[PDB]
RNA sequence: CGACGUCGCUUUUUGAUCCUUCGAUGUCGGCUCUUCCUAACCUAGCGCCGCAGAAGACGCUAAGGGUUGGAUUGUUCACCCACUGACAGGGAACGUGAGCUGGGUUUAGACCGUCGUGAGACAGGUUGGUUUUACCCUACUUAGCUGGAAAUUGCGAGAA
RNA sequence: UGCAAGGCCGGAAAGAAAAGAAUUAGAGGCACCAAGUGGGCCUUCUUCGGUAAGCGGAGCAGGCGAUGCGGAAUGAACCGCUUAGGGAUAUGUGGCGUCAAAACUUAUGGGCUCAUUCUCGAUACGUGAAAAGGGUGUUGGUGGAUAAAUCCACCGGCCCCGAAAAUGGAUGACGCUUAAGCCCAAUUAGUGAUUGCCCAUUAUUCCUUUGGUAAGGGCGGAAACAAAUGGAGAAAGUGUAGCCCUUCCGAUGUA
RNA sequence: GGCCAGAACCAGCCCUACUGCAUUAUCCUGUCGGGGAUCAAAAUCCGGCGGGCAACGAAGUGCAAGAAUCUUGGGUCUUGGUGAAAUGAGCGGAGUAUUUGAGCUGCGCACGGCGGCCGCACGCACUGGUUUCUUCUCCGUGAUGCUCCAUGUUGGCGA
């Protein structure tokens, strides 16, 4: 399945005035469902960084990054989220996937499975495809080697959808009631 | 318990502000309040003789008549209902002119010296543009937004 | 998890290990010994050119991983037994009241422990032998031998466990059945 | 086993509250009789002990079984005598009054003490003082009759 | 000739510019005559007394009372939605293993979890069941250390221990554990875009009724026209079998 | 026949098909240098440098207005009809055109580099030109009807 979080890069700085006639102009990345959670995230970090808010500043872009073709490469997230009890932890992991937006929301399934932690209090610091010989989890190393096999075990394979059936004879493939 | 007397829960009403102590001045004295005006009662805890009711601390009317010492001012009260139109008298030392037609009567000059500019031929000033129009801009500096591992740490006391 | 996790063991020349739905049997001289290992759920190989057995696990956790050791352990086990079989020898053990001790046809009766009146009796699968050493060489000693190890010992347990000192002191009253030496018979 | 600190649980205790009931839900104890709970007294296993033995302490699984006779007191309690392997603790509208009993409480008679000018009052003592009704419906206990697989019908067809 | 007041006579009027520069299912006022009420109770937040209480007392606002309907199995007041009488089509809250409509148990999604007699868990509100403390259960982080990878402290996640009451009993019943549990994410799945499906007294629309602070038309018979063998009616109107036609909007309710 | 059922067509709805415009560059290539891992490699990875459309069933990114007429989609026992005033891009007459998009272009002007010159993706005016392919366009019927009712087809059933 495609990821379920897209690239956003957005651009945006504070609306000029007076005091400020030619304000800094920030460039932003995020993974977001969609450009409106994009520019919310994106003034967020705005106001609780740089003290600007959403109503006094505007947005120059909120663009989508096309992901590179697919290639299984290894990347390396630093992610950070918040718990009440534990405050602000911060991590880096590494997962193997074919795109940067793959890897991301990999990561941010794999925090709500592993913690309870949900998309609005989880922060992406960076996100980068590294080389196989600077991964150093060896979940992920495994995968490194030249010659890699597995057999597929324990798979159940379900019909297609328009073929499947109720009832089916025991040892035949014949369909009693479908 | 709570009582209902004149001056009940006025500790901090009828309080003077800090370093601001002393009886009214010069000017409070020399300013001229005519029927007609606007007026806000805001009580001077100083003089004590003539001061309104906590209610009407706070309240702007007009004046409906002038009296040697003291002003009687129209103030509307909502009871029940309906809004009452109270008058009330109070010495002329617990009421300020007011400034609430300030812009309105700013707006009229403008208007009247506008047309006699229209009428005179003289240039008329610029009009103003809205901000919330488009352009392009020009970055002089662009900068990378971005969450780093050294916030946390300083968020984080001790 | 890890994709491929493996156990390699080398078999002897002697015996030979054949392995058919997680069905082990290693047949060898003085024996044949037969595993059921169905509720594992590994990949077990046999190279009779190279003599290996090979246990592997794919994509498992900590607790599939840790049958791989216990499967290798069990099957060196039945190739030890099916070589050089086991032996456990036991020591009758008593302060004041001798523990006799009788062994018929697989049958093991022992009698005065601590000075009791009951009669313990004991029978022994056709699997394993029970035989008592002479006085003359070690006293009061029992040996049991068979290729299973699983079976040669728990006969021995059985035996320790049923003369167990009741409603006194265990640090005094020392007496019993204890194992005092597992050795093989080849 | 354990300060002084700290977190529980319980509803066999009192309190708090006033939700139900004032055209009425019989109010204490006992007796009888069943059942349930476990936080286990005895009885079956089993750990541990400052556990030699004997006798115990502490814990574990377990509520299958058992848990008495009396003196004083209306008592619940309490206390004493005695037997026992042991004489555990409780719940069932503070189980159980158309089951009983009515000793207590709580009318009207009367006496005392204290209180009241009194009539009278006492959460003080004392004595005497109507316990109604099932033939109804269930529920239990026995006792009969009798249809029914489309659980009355379809002709609706399935044999361990 | 200055002020203050009551007038009168002119003048000008973006009838309120431009700068983000209001909006309105906005007829304002003004009487008269009456009825039921005058035990209230529930929340979200704020709040006082009390160890607390399904306890007592306030504030703001909603809601029950007075009111159904769809959903949380069940519940005054929670969630959705508020009610003429019928259809179609959509939704909301809540769901899609059976009961029970809907994934005939969806994916060509990712992890986590195993729980032996109140029997893991799975519905907010509703501690409408639980902590302090512990676990060498498993799987994730963080900072050290050492060198074939180890081991040391420290934090998560789920599970387990803590965790005892009286009729037999309650995730809801069964059951579920390549979940039918938990956290996250889809909508037919790296194929080519942006609505899986099922349920309301809700929405949209259609038909009919009823009532308007209702809105309009027509109402000077238009000309013709027997039967045997197109037709009828047409009222200047509050209310009728409503004078007729067209249009719009509303319709629950205790006292 | 004022009954039952089926097919036709109308009108109005209600569902579906059929898609264009804009974006991309943290991208796509090639080639050098590193770096990596191998038996040797290659690749993951990082720098230069030269190109550039990953290319329309590219992208799951923004917005889509595509006459179900061409090109007999479906539904309406969820509406009313059978032409008792059919208002139609739908009928009925004419005509082979018409304008309106896309190309490609003219001049001035905006606009963008850089300080009057250069650019201009093709905005604005001339409703500029061109016609290379893309579309059909133009007329027509009051009520002398105040209101309501009254007009198919094919069976089955009713002589
Ligand atoms: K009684
Ligand atoms: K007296
Ligand atoms: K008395
Ligand atoms: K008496
Ligand atoms: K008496
Ligand atoms: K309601
Ligand atoms: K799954
Ligand atoms: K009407
Ligand atoms: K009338
Ligand atoms: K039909
Ligand atoms: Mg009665
Ligand atoms: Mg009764
Ligand atoms: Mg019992
Ligand atoms: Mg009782
Ligand atoms: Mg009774
Ligand atoms: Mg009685
Ligand atoms: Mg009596
Ligand atoms: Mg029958
Ligand atoms: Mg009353
Ligand atoms: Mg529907
Ligand atoms: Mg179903
Ligand atoms: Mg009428
Ligand atoms: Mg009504
Ligand atoms: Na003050």
């Amino acid at each position: 399945v495609k990821p379920h979080l897209r690239h956003y890069q957005v651009v945006g700085r504070e609306s000029p005035s007076e005091k400020n006639p030619e304000p800094t102009v920030y460039k932003f990345e995020v993974f977001a469902p969609n450009f409106v959670v994009a520019k919310s995230r994106f003034w967020r970090m705005m106001r609780v960084k740089n003290k600007v808010k959403a109503t006094h500043g505007d947005v120059l872009s909120c663009k989508v990054v096309k992901d590179a073709k697919l290639v299984a490469r290894n990347y390396l997230v630093d992610i950070a989220y918040y718990s009440q009890r534990c405050g602000y932890t911060r991590m880096v992991k590494e997962f193997r996937d074919v795109s940067k937006t793959g890897a991301v929301s990999q990561a941010y399934h794999d925090l709500a499975s592993r913690h309870r932690a949900r998309y609005h209090n989880i922060e992406v610091l960076n996100v980068k495809s590294i080389p196989d010989h600077e991964v150093k989890h060896l979940s992920i190393a495994q995968y490194h080697a030249p010659n890699l096999s597995f057999p597929l075990l324990q798979r159940r394979t379900k019909a297609t959808r328009k073929d499947r059936a109720i009832f089916v004879k025991k040892n035949t493939k014949r369909a009693v009631v479908a | 318990v709570h009582s209902y007397g004149y001056k009940s829960g006025t500790r901090h009403l009828f309080a003077k502000k800090f370093r601001k102590h002393g009886v009214p001045s010069v000017s409070t004295i020399l300013t001229n309040i005519k029927v007609g005006d606007y007026v806000d009662v805001v009580a001077d805890s100083a003089v004590r003789e003539g001061m309104p009711h906590k209610y009407y601390h706070g309240r702007t009317g007009i004046v409906w008549n002038v009296t040697p010492r003291g002003v009687g001012v129209i103030i509307n009260k909502p009871v029940r209902t309906r809004t009452l139109r109270k008058r009330i008298c109070v010495r002329f030392e617990h009421v300020r002119k007011s400034r609430c037609q300030e812009a309105f009567k700013a707006k009229e000059h403008q208007f009247q010296a506008y047309l006699a500019a229209k009428k005179a031929g003289k240039a008329l000033p610029p009009l103003q543009k809205s901000s919330r129009l488009g352009g392009i801009v020009r970055p002089k500096n662009v900068e990378v937004l971005a969450r780093r591992v050294a916030d946390y740490e300083a968020m984080v006391p001790y | 998890v890890k994709v491929k996790s493996l156990c390699t063991l080398q078999i002897p020349e002697g015996v030979t290990v054949d392995v058919k739905g997680r069905k082990v049997t290693v047949t060898g001289k003085r024996g044949t010994l037969t595993k059921d290992l169905t509720h594992l759920q590994l990949d077990l190989r046999v190279d009779k050119k190279n003599r290996t057995f090979t246990v592997i696990r794919w994509f498992g956790s900590k607790i599939p991983i840790a049958c791989l050791n216990t499967t290798k352990a069990h099957v060196q086990n039945m190739i030890t037994g099916v070589t050089k079989g086991y032996r456990f020898k036991v020591r009758c053990a008593y302060a004041h009241f001798p523990i006799n001790v009788s062994v018929d046809g697989q049958n093991i009766e022992v009698r005065n422990f601590l000075g009791e009146k009951r009669v313990r009796r004991q029978l022994v699968p056709n699997t394993v032998k029970v035989s008592q050493t002479d006085p003359s060489k070690v006293k009061d000693e029992i040996v049991f031998d068979g290729n299973d190890l699983e079976q040669v010992s728990r006969e021995a347990a059985v035996l320790h466990q049923m003369c167990l000192v009741k409603k006194k002191d265990i640090r005094k009253f020392l007496d019993g059945i204890y194992v005092q030496t597992k050795t093989n018979i080849e």
